[PDB]
């Protein structure tokens, strides 16, 4: 028993999420995570969606100027709750995603949360800011007739659950 | 550390 039953049987049981995981408030680092696939499968490697060790891409910016910049992706998910903005916008797992809205404290049946949304092609993930110092990172595909909206009330539902206990 | 799950 561990994080990742609760994640599976509570919130990827939705069908409405293709990933989930949950990352400290501390550092914004995914510690557990579930995804959608047959595991195993011998070769689904659902931390690649979650977690990518720090990594330098290279930039060019209007003018045309090249600079490297390293991302660690914890501090991109920080970023958007601590400022309410993404420099250089949200990466998970090496993954480029636009910062696209921020709420804070969202009602959601008598409980509010900060809930972060951000889209990439025809995908892209919520953040949710969750009891005890965590953040739930839900990610969802368009490919997968998964949506924007029905994946963050999944989203909400399961944060709503942590609330309650 | 990670917290622990809730109970089930
Ligand atoms: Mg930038």
């Amino acid at each position: 028993y561990s994080w990742d039953s609760y994640l599976n049987d509570r919130l990827l049981a939705t069908n409405q999420v293709s990933g989930a995981g949950l990352a400290s408030e501390e550092d914004g680092v995914v510690y557990a995570c579930v995804a959608q696939g047959e595991e195993s499968d011998p070769n689904f490697d659902k931390w690649s969606l979650f977690y990518k060790e720090d990594y330098d891409i290279e930039v060019e910016d209007e003018n045309g100027t090249k600079t490297t910049k390293t991302i660690n992706e914890g501090q991109t998910i920080l970023v958007v709750f601590n400022e309410g903005y993404a420099p250089d916008g949200v990466w998970l797992g090496g993954t480029k995603y636009q910062f696209i809205n921020i709420e804070r404290d969202l009602e959601f049946e008598g409980y509010n949360f900060d809930v972060a949304t951000c889209a990439k092609l025809k995908g892209g993930l919520h953040l949710v800011k969750v009891p005890g110092g965590n953040i739930l990172v839900v990610l969802y595909d368009e490919e997968k007739e998964q949506d924007r909206g029905n994946s963050k009330i999944a989203a909400l539902t399961f944060a709503k659950e942590l609330a309650e206990s | 550390p990670p917290p622990p799950p809730p109970p089930p």
